[PDB]
């Protein structure tokens, strides 16, 4: 179980940690999160209490290094930082547990939904979609625009998603236009699959982290990255049988996640409806079908 | 964007656009078979692909053979038109390539802007104006040369015949489209009112009778009036 300690809390935020979140007032005395479960990767994330614009975050791995919060009045906003003095860092950790100034990361024990959220996000692939090499962890918030996005301006604070784009001449061969872009297997498993992600897990992790993105930030850049690599799958008629069923769980424990209130901005009911009553797939996502029925029906 | 009433002066500047009608591409007739269920028999179709500055008509025949064996045939007919649009494009010098294609029907589209991916610089666009080209059939030479075709054909026509020396293609556009909606409507009437006297006559390389300009304006009244009855016919007004 690993420990980020937060230097102070001098503003009044929203802080959470994947999935869970807390209120903190100003200047209270919060100073971190321990017991975070190893082998994942995670997310700490803010929100202030007075621009609930902009909520912000960091993605992280504890077996990649000692991190702490530390909030920066020029800049106005809570950062992660990396200690390197491991000694120092123990110390500092074990002399704010003593004084139990942290809260625990808050896991039922039968909870495995951070698991099925995160199952193939790994953190090198993190750093290569948000592009910061100084850093072990990556920032994103709500108003980073992803490359694709930038093309139709900072490359910097860029997303650097996977480009999907159905009528581009990546996605259609020549001479197999109507098939390609009726039937996208070629684009899918060939471009795609064999040749940018190498395999279904790495493709996997970045549908899975621009989800996280978009629910976690709003980050409307993510929500399309997430629809069109669902799109793709479900507009393919030749999809391997394990990727289907895995597919089911993403989205099962995705569509579980969200919050109520925000289903109208973050799903799109094209791409759903297509999905799951239209594609060649409509018969595969029988438990994503079953529960966008029970909860969201409206949008279908 | 959209092609509509504001912007309709566009079509007859300087920038080389074609529209492209998809309507008479894939024709059936509908028959009994000897157990009692419906058929279909495919018959000889075109795309209807013209110039409106100029009057240029790239008449694609579509022979009954393209068919043969395939389903989803009224999906196919619109890719069919895409890959016949996007050869004809190829085909022309890079100054003829027209800059805009305007689809009369937004079915055309998607299949349309992918095949013309090699064309990143020409725009696909739609229009909410209600075009009569699906009349072009009731055009005797056109609706002859289709019928009699024995393999895929491209023929090439004026569909104004000589009126731009004499009118703008604004007037001559307007023009077309006033004989076609006539067409359209009853056609039986139109046709009869286009050829009532015959000592006015059709040219052999002309598709329409070389009316002098004052027999120009009864004819287009002629038609504006069948319009005109028709709509209350229609609707009981």
């Amino acid at each position: 179980m690993n420990t980020v300690p937060f230097t102070s809390a001098p503003i009044e935020v929203t802080i959470g940690i994947d999935q869970y979140s807390f209120n903190v007032k100003e200047n209270q005395p919060f100073h971190g999160i321990k017991d975070i479960p190893i082998g994942h990767v995670h997310v700490i994330h803010f929100q202030h209490a007075d621009n609930s614009s902009m909520r912000y975050g960091y993605w992280f791995d504890c077996r990649m290094g000692n991190f702490y919060i530390q909030y920066d009045p020029k800049d106005g906003l809570y950062k992660m930082m990396e200690e390197r003095d491991g000694a120092k860092f123990e110390n500092i950790v074990h002399n704010f547990k003593e004084r139990q100034m942290m809260v625990s990361y808050p896991k039922i024990d039968e909870d495995d939904t951070w698991y099925n959220l995160t199952e193939f996000v790994q953190m090198d692939k993190i750093r290569k979609i948000v592009r910061k090499d100084e850093n072990q962890f990556s920032y994103v918030d709500s108003s980073m625009t992803t490359v694709q996005e930038n093309e139709l301006s900072d490359p910097a604070h860029s997303l650097n998603y996977t480009v999907i784009n159905f009528k581009s001449r990546e996605a259609i061969r020549p001479g197999h236009e109507m098939e390609d872009f009726l039937d996208k297997s070629y684009y899918l498993n060939t471009v795609m699959l064999q040749g940018i992600f190498k395999n279904s897990s790495n493709y996997f992790g970045e549908l899975q982290f621009a989800f996280l993105n978009a629910m976690f930030f709003g980050n409307y850049g993510s929500s399309l990255q997430w629809h069109a690599m669902i799109e793709l799958i479900c507009s393919s008629a030749t999809v391997p049988k394990h990727m289907l069923d895995k597919l089911d769980e993403i989205l099962y424990y995705q569509i579980k996640t969200l919050p109520e209130q925000y289903s109208d901005i973050l799903l799109n009911e094209r791409v759903w409806n297509i999905c799951l009553y239209s594609s060649f797939q409509k018969n595969s996502l029988h438990n994503t079908e079953k529960i966008m029925e029970n909860k969201y029906p409206e949008l279908l | 964007g959209a092609m509509n009433s504001s912007n309709y002066a566009e079509l007859f500047n300087n920038d080389i656009k074609l529209f492209v009608d998809d309507t008479n591409v894939y024709r059936v007739t509908v028959h009994k078979t000897f157990e009692g269920n419906v058929a279909t028999k495919a018959i000889n179709g075109c795309i209807f692909t013209l110039n409106p500055k100029t009057g240029h008509l790239f008449l694609k025949i579509i022979h009954t053979s393209v068919w043969a064996g395939q389903k989803r045939l009224s999906q196919l007919a619109k890719w069919k038109t895409a890959e016949e649009v996007s050869a004809l494009v190829r085909s022309l010098p890079k100054e003829e390539q027209p800059k805009q294609i305007i689809v009369t029907r937004k079915a055309m589209l998607d299949p349309l802007e992918v095949h013309m991916l090699d064309f990143p610089n020409i725009a696909i666009r739609p229009t909410e104006l209600r075009l009569p080209f699906s009349a072009a059939m009731s055009i005797d030479k056109l609706s002859d040369v289709v019928m009699k075709a024995t393999e895929p054909q491209m023929v090439l026509f004026n569909i104004y015949d000589d009126w731009l020396d004499r009118i703008s293609s604004y007037t001559a556009f307007s023009r077309l489209t006033l004989l076609l909606r006539a067409l359209k409507t009853n056609e039986e009437s139109a046709k009869m009112i286009l050829l009532s006297d015959p000592t006015i006559t059709i040219k052999s390389y002309h598709l329409w009778p070389s009316f002098t300009d004052e027999q120009w304006i009864t004819i287009e009244s002629q038609m504006r009036d069948l319009i005109l009855t028709e709509y209350g016919r229609k609707y009981n007004v």
